[PDB]
RNA sequence: AUUCCGGUUGAUCCUGCCGGAGGCCACUGCUAUGGGGGUCCGACUAAGCCAUGCGAGUCAUGGGGCGCGCGCGCGCACCGGCGGACGGCUCAGUAACACGUCGGUAACCUACCCUCGGGAGGGGGAUAACCCCGGGAAACUGGGGCUAAUCCCCCAUAGGCCUGAGGUACUGGAAGGUCCUCAGGCCGAAAGGGGCAUGCCCGCCCGAGGAUGGGCCGGCGGCCGAUUAGGUAGUUGGUGGGGUAACGGCCCACCAAGCCGAAGAUCGGUACGGGCCAUGAGAGUGGGAGCCCGGAGAUGGACACUGAGACACGGGUCCAGGCCCUACGGGGCGCAGCAGGCGCGAAACCUCCGCAAUGCGGGCAACCGCGACGGGGGGACCCCCAGUGCCGUGGCAGCCACGGCUUUUCCGGAGUGUAAAAAGCUCCGGGAAUAAGGGCUGGGCAAGGCCGGUGGCAGCCGCCGCGGUAAUACCGGCGGCCCGAGUGGUGGCCGCUAUUAUUGGGCCUAAAGCGUCCGUAGCCGGGCCCGUAAGUCCCUGGCGAAAUCCCACGGCUCAACCGUGGGGCUUGCUGG
């Protein structure tokens, strides 16, 4: 399995970086949020914490698949904008 | 009122059991390796719908009738069945032949990929054929001009390999 | 049958001049009442989540404007069905961001950008004029506000002029007449958005509206209402177009 | 595809009707593998009847109390504010300014919102909670004590309305409409409240305008009947008044005799209207339940309170009609809101999950709630894409066998997906394994002159016609033809039909020229010159919502679907 960033935006007003990539898996199955967040954070040197993906998505037959993040810069405001159910479907925090 | 509901894309014939229609229709099935008559009929409609638009627009005036009739015939030529200098009468003398050349089953065939016609279906359906990179499962995709050269087995399968005993054989006839 | 007021609209009955898909949804925000009218308006929320994006659901939106981040004309607004309309200036400090909001030539609202020293004047077209207690003038524009001027200084106000102001404060600069070769924009019918200088001006009885005809740049002649003309400057546009 | 085929005779040409052959909607027989999309599922019959539980709340940044904790917080009911007049359901009534379109209100109202210009002074009162007693089967409800406010009341000042007399600042196409001065009078505000902190945020009242949402008026347009010909008596108008938010016989007093109609009044029948839909080469014919806009209704029929807004869809009073509890003294309820059951009938689904998205209300906000909405479940609703194997050899003329290949579908798993699931998508393992029917077979009309049986009985039959002992026409077997996860049967609309005829029919003998004439309305009308510009034609401005229709491009594996643009539609109206 292998990332390649596609799109890197700024919000200043939440306060995240809202981040598109691209991964790639061929004759392997679907990548998991776990593995995916380990590549992205150790190459875009982030914070695995303050970090969320949102989705990564399949397509018909492609062996691309994509998928969309945010990386916040700290933990309150992560909290207090996110909703619990993507922390939970991550892992971030307990029910 | 009422509104409207969602119609079929393709028109029966007026009379059902008229001979010469009959043979006419078996051989064309027989030869495709069609599955039923729907799909001709909507092949048929296609067509008919081309020419019904030729019809309408020869001899208009207005600037919405010339941006129309650029816009038919590029759409002709861009799914491979007139060329570039084509005047709008050529659209008159197109048959259902063409139409049943443009699709998938036909160009996989015809280019050597399978002994057969409802082998080729076979592949198409078990997904075993890519176009433009892309997987596609429906015999009846009506493939583009610029699409025709990067038609191929798909990366994963079986096929792609040099020395699978049924392609072997495919092979052997060309 | 229906005992009072609306409080609901549906997003297929909802107004031609907003970007919006019209049939992902049943129910589209309803504005308030407010400063422009339901015909050359849209409500905050889409402007923040569908035309900008820096919102993707309502409830960040409505974060985003309770944090007192968005200002219209220079001013704080946190209500997200408040409508914002042509001729308004939308900012975003944050960012640096200043937007001027237009028609199309569909008919449509567009943001166009624009600079820091432009996004502190904004123009009004008076659309009548009143005594009020005092012996004093009022002047109610195009946005529905209204300014108060003195009698000595009446005379250099009519009822199709447009006046430059500084915002926030409401200051009065560069009074601009309607005239014969004045540089005119239009802000509804047909000729939406084309622009050039007045020819002509042709009056009607019996309660008929006046019709105005107009040069544009190509040389060819239009006609449109002379309510649906809109002065911009002299013989060239005093705001970018 | 701007279409024909069978039927009246011993044979023929005609007229003319019946039938065949196509499409859409509803019920139904037999049969049925999968995924996706959508504005489908008690409208036709009963706007018929029921049980259980839900569908409308929110605010400690308005106030007092109590409790649970640690002067700070969490909860309970109460007073108070805003909302509850939207959303949702149905088409009974209505032939009407109800609806559509163009206009008008200088004859009107509007809480929530925007802008500008100005204000917040001085005094009082009570009462729910709480405590002590209770009454009643319940539904409900009495007395005494105590106490707060953005609760209630008074005074003043601003302000509002009426009238008369002047002046002439504003707008407009057009003014006593706004402004200024004077005079005589009637009505008559406000919460300086809350939070923070050492000025800011949320709120209160007056005025001018806008916005939003409505009320009222007009011009034009839209079914059948003459075996319905006269109708109207506040009826038509005037003067003067009342009432209304406002014009108005809307209502009153007085004066007159007008109003409508054979170009169809009145009466009756039928029906919610449109955007749209079905069909056809078109001209046209027919329909108007599901999505949007408008209208009306909440067992039938009337009448009111509160409020910006109701004569009120989860509120009130009465009569009729029905149902229920009851200690028999008295009380309570209408399922045309969601799910569920009954009945009626040819005919219509789970007493499911959730506020995560779209929106609404409340709240400074944080957030709360929502049978709206979203999500799934059931159902031969509509549409799109597919499956039920492929290759080669031998034998026949599609099948048996032999040898191989593949796995869309099937079974079993891991991730992704999802509010949570499920399905879908990626990958893995196994394995040709798991998956065709219905109607027809004399001619119209594609397909057997083959077998067994029965025997003018039994049966078939859109129409023509078969069957009476050699049955190509009945029953069945075997073969074959059409369509195909569908195929047949019954009823309705269109087309067929130039059998309603403007395009486009006929009347000597086939159905059809009044027995003949005179003439009223209407329809049709000779030639030249002058003018006008109502009809007619061209050009330009303002309108005819969105959806639905055609075309191209782009995003879902293509497609159906969705988006971005260009045209069309709204049968037309209006300024030049």
């Amino acid at each position: 399995m292998e990332i390649k960033v596609t799109e890197i935006r700024e919000n200043k007003l939440l306060g995240r970086k809202e981040i598109y990539f691209d991964v790639l898996h061929e004759g392997e199955p679907t990548p998991s949020r776990e593995a995916v967040k380990g590549k992205l954070v150790a190459m875009l040197d982030l914070d695995p914490n303050t970090t969320v993906i949102q989705y990564i998505r399949s397509y018909f037959g492609s062996n691309v698949s994509k998928g969309y993040a945010k990386a916040y810069e700290t933990r309150e405001r992560m909290l207090y904008i996110e909703p619990e159910y993507i922390l939970v479907r991550d892992g971030l925090v307990q029910k | 009122g009422d509104p409207k509901r969602q119609r079929k894309k393709y028109e029966t014939p007026s009379h059902p059991w008229i001979k010469e229609r009959l043979d006419r229709e078996r051989v064309l099935k027989r030869n495709y390796a069609l599955k039923n008559k729907k799909e001709l009929w909507r092949h048929e409609t296609q067509l008919k719908e081309f020419r019904r638009r030729a019809r309408r627009l020869l001899a208009a005036r207005g600037k919405q009738a010339e941006i129309e009739r650029q816009q038919l015939l590029q759409r002709l030529y861009r799914l491979g069945l007139l060329p570039a200098d084509a005047v709008l009468d050529d659209v008159l003398s197109l048959t259902v032949e063409d139409v049943l050349e443009r699709r998938l089953q036909t160009i996989v065939y015809r280019k050597g990929l399978a002994r057969t016609m409802k082998q080729a279906r076979q592949l198409i359906v078990h997904g075993h054929i890519e176009v433009n990179g892309q997987v596609i499962r429906s015999p009846g995709y009506l493939v583009l001009r610029e699409e025709e050269d990067t038609i191929t087995y798909a990366k994963g399968s079986p096929f792609a390999k040099e020395g699978h005993p049924e392609r072997m054989v495919i092979e052997q006839a060309k | 049958a229906r005992k009072g007021p609306k409080r609901h609209l549906k997003r297929l009955a909802a107004p031609t001049s907003w970007y919006i898909h019209r049939k992902a949804y049943k129910w589209a925000v309803r504005p308030s009442p407010g400063p422009h009218s339901m015909k050359t308006s849209i409500p905050l929320i889409y402007i923040v989540r569908d035309y900008l994006g820096y919102a993707k659901t309502a409830r960040e939106a409505r974060k985003i404007l309770n944090e007192g981040k968005i200002l219209v004309d220079g001013r704080v607004r946190k209500d997200y069905k408040f409508p914002v309309g042509i001729m308004d200036v939308v900012s975003i400090p944050e960012t640096g961001e200043h937007y001027r909001v237009l028609p199309n030539r569909i008919g449509k609202l567009i943001l166009h950008p624009i600079s820091e020293e432009e996004a502190k004047l904004k123009p009004f077209r008076i659309n009548n004029k009143r005594m009020v207690k005092g012996a004093k003038v009022q002047l109610n524009l195009h946005d529905g506000s209204n300014h108060l001027v003195s009698l000595a200084e009446k005379d250099a106000y009519k009822t199709s002029y447009t006046v430059i102001m500084q915002v926030p404060e409401r200051q009065i600069v560069k009074v601009l007449p309607f005239e014969v070769g004045a540089y005119v924009f239009v802000t509804q019918g047909k000729n939406v958005a084309r622009k050039g200088k007045i020819v002509e001006v042709r009056q009607f009885p019996m309660g008929w509206p006046d019709v105005v005809t107009i040069e544009d740049e190509n040389g060819e002649l239009f006609d449109t209402l002379k309510e649906y003309a809109f002065v911009i400057g002299k013989d060239k546009p005093e705001i970018s177009l």
